[PDB]
């Protein structure tokens, strides 16, 4: 099922989250305790 | 002799490499099917350089001191 | 005794390498071989230097034997 990406590189997806601010907290554990999710730079121009 | 000794075992090790094409395993496909048919490759050239250049050589040894026994 | 983690095993390397190699030496000079002995520069009697060799295999052979049991006190 799980492709190899040995010969080429593997595939890969853009996915936006939405995520409630009472949950944000709590979400944010999920996504670090499974390393798998390189995030993105949404606020750049803002000090 | 025989320059159709290389060209025989060409024959033969080019036949063992489409055979392992459609013989590797599953799981690690792409290491199998590339480690292994590129060092038939590699290790065909280094003997086929090897084995000609003493086929029909044009020097000769000396050896000037060799005990005659 | 010595300090037998770094002095133990850079003996007993050197005389496990020390016994195998100088066997076959010994075995290529008794046996005339032409590498060996096939020169007009070169020992020229043969198996009688094949001695020389043989005994300094077995002086390597003692030396093993003997930093090989003082690693084996721990």
């Amino acid at each position: 099922e799980k492709e190899e990406a040995i010969f080429r590189s593997a595939e890969m997806a853009l996915v936006q989250f939405y995520i409630p601010q009472e949950i944000s907290r709590d979400s944010a554990y999920t996504l670090g305790q499974l390393g798998l999710v390189q995030f993105r730079d949404l606020n750049s121009k803002v000090r | 002799s025989s320059f159709y000794t290389v060209v025989g075992v060409f024959i033969v090790v080019s036949a063992m490499s489409v055979l392992f094409w459609i013989m590797a395993p599953k799981n690690n496909q792409a290491v199998w099917r590339s480690t292994v048919i590129l060092t038939l490759a590699m290790m065909f050239l280094m003997w086929a350089i090897t084995f000609l250049c003493q086929l029909h050589p044009l020097v000769a040894p000396r050896r000037s001191d060799l005990r005659p026994e | 005794p010595v300090v037998s983690t770094g002095k133990a095993w850079c003996c007993t390397v050197l005389s496990a390498f020390g016994v195998v190699i100088l066997s076959v030496i010994a075995h290529l000079f008794n046996t005339n071989h032409e590498s060996f002995v096939g020169s007009i520069n070169d020992p020229e009697d043969g198996p009688a230097v094949a001695h020389t060799v043989y005994l300094a295999a077995l002086v390597y052979l003692v030396f093993f034997v003997f930093c090989g049991f003082q690693v084996y006190l721990a």
